[PDB]
């Protein structure tokens, strides 16, 4: 009847990561389970053990159950040895923690040995914090036999040691400084709209005291003037508390001084202090407080208290400590590459015809053709011994030079099977020569290319993959890139050689003309602006002009011919003193289009030069993402990365995180570890505190793990019945009660709250943790703290899109414009993990709908969500509401409408108690949908509120002031749109589907047109915004 | 004029999109402010010719105006009256891609889930090797400890001798538990091949439905499918 009665026969009714168990195969080890632990005489005594047992306990026992054993004698006194044991990880593992449970050992089987400490070094021995921070054995680093591994531990440390020695130089004071950083906004000129907020430069602060009961506090509220640092604040407050009848104002002064740098300024309820003398207006803290319509509460904290809470760092060095034959310029034969045999390539016989390997010389965009060796040897056991021979003298191979090749099989069945990328020098600025081999990567979802010369260089480190082996010319001698001496005399040489032509040939007369300043007109455009060969020549010759406009440096390097020797010769010396640039101008040089190093090192400076600490952690996701670029492990922007995550503990926290989270990534797994390692050696007693963050974590993992895949078809009666049970067993109450927010580590977390802890409704099961506040001042900043932790979805495509967030909000802030969004906390710990910060008092529109829903079998009133938001704002409030309400609506309109993120539905989209309205669940974000369009439009129920309840809404006064927001908001995130692209840019390399390539990237551009006027631009964007919500948008400019 | 390679005002980035899987000639063109092969800007007033231009180059080297500058590429497909019908076709074509991407990327997953099952066994393995190697080491060091003070043959060494087979009939079962992970893991090696083989067969179909569909597509003059 409805099929036309057509049968399907095939129809029936039928991420990943390394366990986190304790036990491999089992997630949970039982509470009794048989432990065969292996003595010195050749006894096996098997023993019942508790799963949350401490070694001491088992060792204690052992013991007991040892004298009623054969040769009691041989063993010796308890203390004289140790347990060791094989782990999870294929690594023998001695166990000097004997605190430590059994369940945290993560045994590959329950067995354990006995033997005598070895290794007087117990203290050295025990380095495995780092390996366990880490997530991988420091062991595993000694094995690997590649000398660049091996210089890079070695000379890393120069950073180690520089680091250490600036916190202890300054000792304590200095100490505090690294430990607990000032966090300060990037100027201190406030911005007018805060301005008006408070009255004629004037701050009502209170600052708290406990005196001499010392369990009662006493508020000493007073009136200062905004910029007045904290040495004045804390003066100011002891003035009030001394005033007295017997002091004499003589008196009275005196005292102030005296006990006046005894003290220090401490926020509230986290642990935030302020310990440089900045305005406190700079501090974020009080800006906040400003905003948000809240007082300061500051404490005064005696330094003597403070300073003993820190701990000696007591850095320790780890164990671990030619002739140049010919130069390449002297080397006179074009560039030859010898391909011998592929060899595990596995492709269907009867499909494919042929199978070929395809090759390309690349400087991140190619200075030759390409060339493919004959297509043979197809079906199998390919064989094909071809040189392949490319037109490029080999002194004009750039430094940054590396080989591209993958292998294809086959009217157009053109696709590539496998890929990999040669860097053609090694480290130590030598052409490379020999035999290769080479195990390719698979290719990527997204790419039918038959190149990908943005893959990682180097060889996939998967042994069982199809290896490719070959020959690279051998010229009598090791052959090393020439010496900056040797270029800057070819650079003057060349120089000197132009004068003498007197016709003009396309590429360069020596008058510079004032209508050619198309220069700065280039200048200003958006970095993926496709430039013409003849405006690459254009540029290239006036090359001596453009060190007078630094920005346009580097629209000036993609013009170069990097083949040339001579250009790029000339290019390396008018980089070397060019003049410094605004470090977002300076990020572009460290994407994947810049790879040469002379370029990336001018880049670090204006960074070294130009980058306060505030500004680096704003960009810190994207500066260890260029990472994967950078040629060899021994570079200058790891090294300044290093220093400053030794220098500041708040950068470092951070980057170790980012580090770690991409270690599952087996592209820069060895890279990064090694980064950890060195970070984990010198951090100081962070370590510590990274440690107990790691132990929470893989706790958190493991335990969501069991509901996601065992409990799964159970109630949630069920599954909450044993979340409850389990958090409260001992090695849960340990590992979760006492450590740091990994998503802001100033809030301490303690005691975790079961009562409020609890599995969400999403079928990943994210846990909702709620835990003490354990500041005396909890009550002043918040008592409790709620954050989610959530294993399954992949967060970092979230988590980019809040830093794009909070970098709009920012721009407008600082251009006047006062629209107020909520980029909430996101922290991507490992592969599909994370943390998302809470945000109380806050609803999604649906629930509004739900709660506001009459008898039933009707749409909701469109009023409900301005019904609901009357009953929470009465009074003048509601003026002011709205206002919030109707500033971050506009403002998420703009934002979302650039990034193009996900349709926002009544699911996604929240309103807080107060009158703010936040996205979340951004989800995929630049219309991979297609595979220019509105995401936020904006229904009746929305406007209804922005019009205060009016009827037939879209004509209103506050409507029309809504629209001004988003044009100038619109136009204000145009106008900085250079910062975006890079932003986008740089993050290419992050295994994450929506940025494949600068193809993706390039939606942003249509969505700004940036290939318009601005006014055009207002009229395309308003064009949109009308056509998508079908009226009311138009006929409207600047004054 | 229209010259059939012409696109008019096609963007920036749909050009590289249309020039997407090229090994080529193709025409666009602020108007206050191009042919691309290398974006090269023209200009009508860019180094004595405009539509000859093309012509002029169709057969002929650009050599002369750049050393850089030593296929027409914009067939209409006219290889189907009914605009809905050719539609239909091209959606029924389409129909395949939408199917033939499921296969694609269903495979994918598992193509990396089994991959990241291999490495996970791969280092089982070593797990028990080490393992394997200690149970030895502690059979081995008794014989020195056991043989040692075996002096009687009273009743002590008898109860010793049965306690210590356990740890030879243990490695036993070890070494059958790491030899079922083996056979296990070539189950898996040999399902992995498969996948790549087969991604291969679907990967290159997958491009030339995608390429006619786009062409159908792209050949009408007015995304319901």
């Amino acid at each position: 009847s409805y099929y036309h009665h057509h049968h399907h026969h095939d129809y029936d009714i039928p991420p990943p990561r390394p366990s986190s168990g304790e036990l491999w195969g089992i997630h949970l080890m039982p509470p009794r389970i048989l432990v065969e632990c292996l003595l010195p005489n050749g006894m096996i005594v098997t023993l019942e053990c508790l799963r949350e047992a401490t070694l001491i306990t088992i060792k204690h026992e052992l013991f007991k159950e040892a004298r009623k054993y054969p040769l009691h004698q041989l063993l010796q006194d308890e203390s004289s040895y140790i347990f060791v044991s094989v782990t999870q990880e294929a690594e023998r593992e001695e166990f000097f923690d004997e605190t430590r449970r059994l369940c945290d050992l993560r045994l590959f089987q329950p067995f354990l040995k006995v033997i005598e400490p070895v290794g007087n070094r117990e203290e050295k021995i025990l380095n495995r914090e780092i390996g366990f921070a880490i997530g991988m054995p420091v062991c595993e680093f000694d094995m690997v036999k590649d000398p660049e591994v091996q210089d890079f531990r070695r000379n890393i440390l120069n950073v180690c040691k520089e680091a250490v020695d600036l916190r202890d130089l300054n000792s304590p004071h200095s100490r505090a400084m690294y430990v607990y950083p000032p966090n300060v906004e990037s100027s201190p000129e406030l911005p007018k709209h805060i301005y008006n907020k408070l009255d004629k430069g004037q701050i009502i602060v209170v600052i708290w005291v406990i005196v001499s009961p010392n369990n009662d506090k006493q508020k000493y509220t007073l009136k200062i003037n905004h910029d007045c640092v904290p040495e004045q604040v804390i003066a100011e407050a002891i003035r009030k508390k001394t005033r007295s009848m017997l002091l004499s104002s003589e008196q009275l002064k005196l005292c102030v001084l005296e006990y006046q740098g005894k003290y220090i300024l401490k926020v509230c309820g986290c642990d935030e202090y302020f310990l440089e003398k900045y305005p406190l207006s700079q501090y974020k803290y009080i800006r906040s407080c400003i905003m948000l319509g809240r007082m300061p509460n500051l404490m005064l904290m005696a330094k003597e208290s403070l300073y003993s809470q820190l701990p000696m760092d007591c850095f320790t060095m780890p164990s671990y400590s030619e002739t140049s034959t010919k130069s390449l310029w002297v080397i006179n034969s074009a560039l030859r590459i010898k391909i011998l045999c592929a060899t595990y390539v596995n492709v269907n016989i009867r499909d494919i015809d042929k199978i070929y390997v395809r090759t390309g010389i690349y400087h991140g965009g190619e200075p030759l053709c390409d060339n493919v060796n004959t297509q043979r040897v197809p079906c199998s056991n390919p064989r094909w011994n071809e040189w392949l021979n490319y037109d490029i003298y080999i002194p004009d191979l750039p430094r940054a030079a590396r080989l591209c090749l993958s292998i294809c099989s086959v009217k157009e069945e053109h696709c590539p099977l496998a890929w990999g990328n040669i860097n053609l020098f090694d480290y130590t600025d030598t052409l490379v020569s020999g035999k290769m081999a080479l195990n390719l990567w698979p290719v990527p979802h997204g790419l039918e290319d038959l190149l990908n010369p943005i893959g990682v260089t180097g060889s996939n480190p998967n042994k069982e993959t199809p290896c490719l082996e070959l020959e690279f010319d051998w010229f009598s001698s090791v052959v090393k890139f020439p010496d900056m001496s040797v270029i800057e005399e070819h650079a003057n040489w060349s120089v000197s050689r132009e004068a003498g032509f007197s016709y003009s040939h396309a590429g360069l007369n020596e008058l510079r003309e004032n209508d050619k300043e198309q220069l700065k007109a280039i200048s200003t455009r958006d970095p993926l602006s496709e430039i013409t060969e003849q405006e690459k020549d254009f540029l290239w010759s006036h090359r001596h002009y453009c060190v007078t406009i630094p920005e346009i440096l580097p629209k000036l390097l993609l013009s170069v011919k990097w083949n040339s020797r001579d250009e790029v010769a000339q290019m390396y010396c008018l980089v070397k003193d060019w003049p410094p640039i605004k470090p977002e101008q300076a990020m572009e040089l460290l994407d994947c289009n810049y790879p040469d190093p002379m370029v990336r090192g001018f880049a670090v400076r204006c960074l070294e030069k130009y980058l306060t600490d505030d500004k680096l952690s704003q960009y810190l996701i994207q500066l260890v993402q260029v990472l994967k670029y950078e040629q060899y492990l021994d570079n200058l922007l790891v090294r300044f990365l290093l220093k400053k995550a030794l220098t500041n503990q708040r950068i470092g926290h951070f980057f170790f995180w980012h580090l770690k989270s991409e270690m599952h990534n087996k592209t820069v797994s060895q890279r990064f570890g090694l980064l950890l390692e060195s970070y984990c050696r010198a951090c100081g007693m962070y370590l510590k505190h990274l440690n107990r963050q790691v132990e929470a974590m893989e706790k958190l993992i493991n335990l969501t793990d069991i509901l996601k895949q065992e409990k799964k078809d159970e109630t949630q009666k069920v599954q909450m019945k044993f979340l409850v049970e389990q958090m409260r067993r001992p090695d849960f109450m340990d590992a979760l009660q006492g450590f740091l927010s990994p998503l802001n580590p100033a809030h301490q977390l303690g005691n975790l709250r079961l009562e409020e802890c609890r599995i969400m409704s999403s079928a990943k099961r994210p846990l909702w943790l709620n835990w003490e506040n354990p500041d005396i001042m909890s009550e002043l900043l918040f008592q409790n703290n709620e954050i989610i932790f959530k294993n399954g979805d992949d967060l970092r495509q979230d988590m980019l899109t809040l830093q794009i967030i909070r970098i709009m909000e920012n721009i407008w802030q600082n251009q006047g414009l006062d629209l107020r969004m909520l980029p909430y906390g996101c922290l991507s710990i490992g592969d599909c993990v994370g943390l998302i910060e809470v945000v109380r008092n806050s609803h999604t529109i649906m629930q509004i709908q739900c709660k506001g829903g009459l008898k039933g079998a009707l749409q909701f009133n469109s009023h409900t969500l301005h019904q609901w938001l009357k009953d929470k704002n009465k009074g003048e409030i509601y003026d002011a509401a709205i206002d919030l309400f109707t500033r971050s609506c506009a403002g998420y309109c703009v934002a979302t409408f650039i990034l193009g993120i996900g349709d926002r539905h009544n699911s996604n989209i929240m309103v807080k108690d107060d009158g703010q309205l936040f996205h979340i669940d951004f989800g995929h974000f630049l219309d991979h949908k297609k595979k220019e369009r509105v995401p936020f439009v904006l229904t009746q129920d929305f406007l209804i509120v922005i019009s205060k309840g009016a009827q037939e809404c879209t004509k209103t006064r506050e409507f029309e002031r809504f629209q001004e927001m988003c044009y100038k908001a619109y136009l204000a995130i145009r106008q900085h749109a250079n910062l975006f692209i890079n932003l986008f840019s740089m993050m290419l390399g992050s295994g994450m589907p929506e940025l494949q390539s600068f193809d993706d990237i390039a939606y942003i551009r249509k969505t700004l047109a940036l290939d318009k006027t601005e006014q055009e631009a207002l009229e395309y964007f308003m064009k949109q915004m009308n056509d998508a919500h079908h009226g009311g948008w138009t006929t409207k400019m600047d004054w | 004029q229209d010259a059939e390679w012409y696109w008019g005002d096609i963007s920036r980035e749909e050009v590289n999109e249309k020039l997407r899987d090229t090994a080529t000639f193709l025409v666009r063109d602020t108007k206050m402010h191009t042919l691309t092969l290398k974006l090269i800007k023209i200009f009508h007033r860019f180094s004595t010719f405009v539509v000859e231009l093309i012509n002029h180059y169709r057969n002929e080297s650009l050599a002369q105006y750049n050393p850089k500058l030593d296929y027409p590429v914009s067939k209409y497909q006219q290889d189907e009256d009914n605009i809905e019908a050719v539609g239909k076709k091209l959606h029924e074509y389409n129909t395949q891609f939408q199917e033939k991407s499921r296969e694609y990327d269903r495979l994918y997953e598992e193509y990396t889930r089994t991959s990241q099952e291999i490495q996970m066994k791969r280092t089982a393995i070593e797990a028990f090797n080490e393992t394997i190697k200690i149970f030895e080491e502690q059979c081995q060091t008794q014989e020195r400890y056991s043989k040692e003070y075996i002096e009687k043959f009273e009743k002590e060494i008898q109860r010793i001798m049965h306690n210590y087979d356990k740890l030879k009939s243990r490695i036993s079962e070890i070494i059958d538990s790491r030899r079922r992970l083996e056979e296990d893991l070539k189950k898996q090696a040999a399902e992995y091949r498969e996948i790549d083989k087969r991604m291969n067969s679907i990967k290159p179909d997958l491009i030339q439905l995608r390429k006619t569909r786009d062409q159908y597509l792209m050949w009408l003059t007015q995304n319901e499918w």
